[PDB]
């Protein structure tokens, strides 16, 4: 039944000519199709999923990448598809044109990544990091992977505390508050990536093979998931340590100093942050020019006015 | 040790110039192979396998490993031949960590990030492997078959990193290496692809 | 849970969500499925829930009933309600999307409400300053204007909106006092008070907002007196 | 049965969403044909070649 | 349709943590507290909840969940919603019941005035009072009826909060008019002449 309906649809639909009007076209199509079954290599949808992620990053649509990830969540939720690999590859081709148990371990590591201690893994302030408690329950490999992951959680906790402090004080100046708010923009992506991962953690029931899915999540999966987030948080922690006491023009120079890294990912992120921070500075300059005056309490401008 | 001193020196140079800135042998052969497969999967990310201890040799070369003495001769040989993946990954990790400081200039900086991106896809392959391992469909023969290209690529990149480190190359000297290594590996797309990628990436800031 | 969660966010605490009057909204940590991250997110959200509760209390206090009294205070409460309205619409849309897909994680809800997570504490700070200082009359108009130059784009937009409402109210007042020389006082709340009225008005500088030039003030007084005597 | 109908409906919904967000350039019937042939063990790249040559002949 | 009869309600719905919320909470209480004895509360659907609320807004005398206790609208404490929990459910119901008791007061005033003059003294001030009352209540009732009709259409599932927010301006106007009525009418005793009560309410409304 397959090939006949395939040819009929692909002729009457793709072309405005029916298969009873043009004959050799479907012949060439079926002969190209004929004598081919499937690749013998691994057909896991994870590989094509991160292929799509890479392509979307090449298209600078990481928001779209997250959206596609969530749609993949529902696609696995339904359980109505058995050959997602092939359809995903076809969609890739089309879209190119226009452009304790490891489950508990991963749940706890997610919890940590949200900035709060998990179970059997917690903030050891004696180590001033995250440490596996009751590691005899697990193996050395599990705890090593957990520590490698939870480095990101410790950085997240650091940045969250710093941003809370800077959101608290008001004598930190308008530029400092703008910096903190922009810092929260990246926290937003952090958070919704975490939400995507939590949603995919189990779906809602074991509908497929595992976690409501056909493939079980593993530490290695979380590793590739956090690769980019890890470097993002490393860059942000470096930035926050850099601007320890920089206020106003001080901070504006400090950030422009860290604008010279040369990592186009990180460099573009820093440029976005610098643009956001300078926007209040630009408004200050425009007011000082057009109005001949700008009023401040936390003197962050480069013009000092005398009483 | 060496990396910290180098980065400190070149930060000071930048400041001076720019005025700113059960026994496994008792186990059946299949079980032993599976255990070692999981261990090497761990090692790929630089975490220890259950029957292999990483030799804590750092600051002189990449991370090497020592297997347990209870291991089949053939499997021990195979793991010996396949180990250089681990050391090459430790080398690239150390390289990307060291280029963190801005004192290496953007050109060197943008260098490592490029390899960082490659690191990404490397881990992707590992994930593939672990998926196959999740399927229980992985054999050491096929593991080696898959890694052989990855083995060669990691060897190439480790050699490039070691050359840059030993020469302390910065700027066009790195590019000179890129100019040289481009010709150094004529006759194979395996190395020429990466050489072209790295030349483009490094030259973009210098261009 | 999620519906109880949003209803607590809706100002209606449940059994687990307990509203201490001054202890705020807090979590009855008794559910066997609760986890430390779960409880931490719960507390972070109860923060904004308590904020909303106190907002509602204040607005009911000084909009439904007539120190802490006058047209300025009612306008403050009305603008605070308006600014919180988009928070309510976001809450309702989140409820709708949960009612669509049940596999959604509370982390998704936290991601969504992070938009107002930062906004709410600044508004609480402003309103608690207003109340504690008992800011009354046109002084209040200056107050937010002082804070109107904040560094939080969300908070700054909300403050601009409320300040435009205040501007509209005091423009109504000024139009009344200019076009017909009519002073309207609920609790003697105006930048001009009665003078001799035999001359006719006396300025109220202590309540004059900082962003009102004195020259403008005396121009207004001159015009109003001229109209009234005519 | 009815649950199956709802599942198929939301399935087409999600596939339409991903197609539109992915600016692939297909409609409901094209996607239905593609998905119905998907489980038939059909080479994707050959399908893409066929569809691209069809679209190039369309303007020509 | 007949649902105000005292028979229990058992209905099919999606089963989740948040869909079985009340049931799950009671099970947690019982498991944590074997001392807990489940308090009998009739399970009702949000559809029935909203229909009862619409009835209260219209002022229907025959009510099941709502108890006209001492002339004030209150909740029934032997009803529950599995999607909800008892505490917040009752909180919402009491927020609604404030407006409902105001509406009850309005209804009693209306019935008093319309006695459910060419013979006694003119009372046309009261006549216009209740005339405008009726007009406003008519507008409110058409609002409620449109909501109810959308409900009866059995469309995709719609939550109560939508209607709550839609009627919130109506809730505020309800509160304002309740305060005004109590001021200008309830305060002045009927011992005074129509002159006195009329002037009192007139000045209340003018202020």
């Amino acid at each position: 039944k397959s090939p006949n309906v395939l040819l009929q649809n692909l002729c009457c639909r793709i072309l405005g000519k029916s298969e009873a009007d043009v004959a050799q076209q479907f012949q060439y199509a079926v002969r190209v199709i004929g004598s081919n079954f499937a690749p013998t290599v691994e057909r896991d949808e994870f590989l094509v999923a991160e292929k799509i992620k890479k392509e979307l990053t090449r298209q600078r649509r990481e928001a779209d990448a997250a959206l596609f990830s969530e749609l993949h969540r529902k696609l696995h939720s339904q359980g109505v598809l058995k050959n997602k690999w092939s359809i995903l590859y076809l969609l890739l081709s089309l879209s190119e044109d226009p452009r304790v148990t490891e489950a508990a371990l991963v749940r706890d590591i997610l919890y940590v990544f949200q900035g709060i201690d998990g179970k059997h893994v917690k903030m050891s302030n004696a180590d001033n990091c995250y440490t596996v408690e009751g590691k005899a329950n697990l193996s050395k490999s599990l705890r090593d992977t957990a520590v490698r992951l939870a480095e990101l959680g410790w950085l997240h906790n650091k940045i969250r505390k710093y941003t809370d402090q800077r959101s608290l004080d008001r004598s930190f100046g308008l530029v400092g508050q703008s910096f903190c708010a922009a810092l929260h923009q990246e926290l937003r992506e952090y958070y919704r990536l975490l939400s995507v991962l939590h949603s995919q953690l189990q779906l809602e029931d074991d509908q497929g093979v595992n976690l409501g899915l056909e493939s079980s999540l593993t530490l290695r999966r979380l590793l590739v998931w956090t690769y980019d987030p890890k470097m993002r948080l490393k860059t942000l922690a470096a930035l926050v340590d850099h601007c320890q006491g920089r206020k106003g023009g001080e901070l504006a120079s400090a950030v422009h100093a860290y604008t010279k890294t040369g990592d186009p990912y990180a460099r573009s992120l820093v440029q976005h942050i610098l643009s956001l921070v300078s926007h209040p500075v630009l408004s200050f300059l425009y007011r000082w020019i057009y109005d001949g005056e700008l009023e401040d309490t936390y003197h962050e401008f480069f013009v000092a006015s005398d009483p | 040790q060496q990396s910290l001193e180098l980065t400190r020196k070149m930060l000071r140079d930048k400041q001076s110039k720019k005025n700113s800135g059960v026994p496994i042998g008792s186990l059946p052969l299949a079980s032993q192979e599976a255990a070692v497969v999981e261990d090497l999967l761990y090692v790929l990310v630089g975490v220890d396998g259950r029957y292999i201890s990483a030799q804590p040799l750092t600051g002189r070369q990449g991370r090497t490993f020592l297997v347990d003495p209870n291991l089949d001769l053939s499997i021990r040989e195979l793991v010996s031949r396949i180990l250089p993946v681990a050391a090459s990954y430790s080398t690239v990790t150390r390289f990307i960590e060291e280029k963190s400081s801005f004192e290496y200039g953007q050109v060197n900086h943008a260098l490592a990030a490029a390899m960082r991106t490659l690191v990404k896809e490397y881990l992707v392959l590992v994930t593939q492997l672990e998926q196959l391992q999740r399927q229980g469909l992985l054999s050491l023969q096929k593991l080696w078959f898959y890694i052989q290209p990855a083995m060669r690529s990691l060897d190439i990149l480790a050699s490039l990193a070691t050359s840059v480190d030993k020469g302390e190359c910065i700027g066009g000297a790195t590019l000179s290496l890129l100019h040289d290594r481009s010709f150094s590996y004529t006759g194979d797309s395996q190395a020429q692809e990466l050489c072209l990628h790295l030349t483009k990436a490094a030259s973009t800031p210098y261009f | 849970m999620i519906h109880e969660l949003l209803l607590a966010l809706s100002g209606y605490p449940g059994s687990i969500f307990t509203w201490n009057k001054r202890g705020g909204l807090q979590v009855s940590q008794d559910f066997p499925f609760l986890h430390p991250s779960e409880t931490s997110v719960l507390n972070r959200l109860c923060r904004l829930g308590t904020d909303y509760i106190r907002f509602t209390e204040f607005i009911e206090q000084y909009t439904g009933h007539v120190g802490l009294h006058g047209i300025y205070l009612r306008a403050f409460c009305t603008g605070l309600d308006s600014v919180l309205q988009p928070y309510r619409q976001a809450l309702l849309d989140l409820e709708q999307e949960f009612l669509a897909d049940p596999h959604l994680s509370i982390s998704h809800i936290n991601y969504s409400l992070d938009q107002f997570q930062l906004l709410f504490p600044s508004v609480m700070v402003v309103v608690e300053q207003i109340k504690s200082q008992k800011i009354h009359g046109c002084q209040i108009l200056e107050t937010v204007y002082k804070h109107s130059c904040g560094g939080l784009p969300p908070v700054r937009s909300a403050l601009e909106k409320i300040l435009a409402v205040c501007h509209g109210v005091m423009y109504k007042q000024l139009s009344a006092w200019m076009l017909h020389g009519l002073l309207l006082d609920q609790h003697e709340e105006f930048f001009i008070k009665q003078g001799p009225s035999s001359k006719q008005f006396s300025l109220r500088v202590e309540i004059l907002p900082s962003y009102i030039p004195v020259r403008v003030a005396e121009k207004i007084l001159f015009v109003g007196e001229s109209v009234q005597m005519f | 049965a009815a649950a199956n109908l709802n599942a198929v409906r939301e399935t087409m919904d999600v596939l339409l969403e991903i197609s539109r967000i992915l600016n692939t350039g297909l409609d409901m019937e094209t996607l239905s044909i593609c998905v119905r042939l998907c489980e038939q063990g059909i080479n994707p790249e050959a399908l893409s070649s066929v569809i691209k040559e069809l679209r190039k002949a369309t303007e020509a | 349709r007949q649902y105000w009869t005292t028979r229990s309600s058992k209905f099919p719905h999606s089963l989740h943590l948040h869909s079985n919320l009340a049931a799950v909470w009671d099970q947690h209480l019982y498991s944590s507290d074997p001392l807990y004895v489940p308090d009998d509360r009739v399970s009702v659907t949000e559809t029935q909840v909203i229909r009862e609320t619409l009835w209260l807004l219209s002022g229907v005398k025959k009510l099941f969940i709502f108890q006209l206790i001492d002339g004030k609208v209150a909740v029934r404490n032997n009803i529950m919603v599995t999607h909800l929990t008892h505490s917040c459910l009752r909180s919402v119901l009491e927020q609604i019941a404030a407006y409902g008791q105001v509406v009850f007061r309005l209804q009693e005033f209306i019935d008093e005035v319309m006695g459910h003059k060419s013979t006694d003294a003119p009372f046309r001030t009261y006549q216009a009072f209740m005339w405008a009352l009726y007009k406003y209540f008519i507008s409110f009732k058409e609002e409620l009826s449109e909501i109810e009709k959308c409900i009866i259409n059995n469309d995709t599932t719609v939550t109560l909060a939508i209607v709550v927010d839609k009627l919130s301006p109506r809730l505020a106007q309800l509160k304002v008019l309740h305060k005004v009525f109590s001021t200008g009418v309830a305060e002045v005793p009927p011992d005074t002449r129509n002159v006195v009560r009329a002037s009192h309410l007139l000045n209340t409304l003018y202020k």
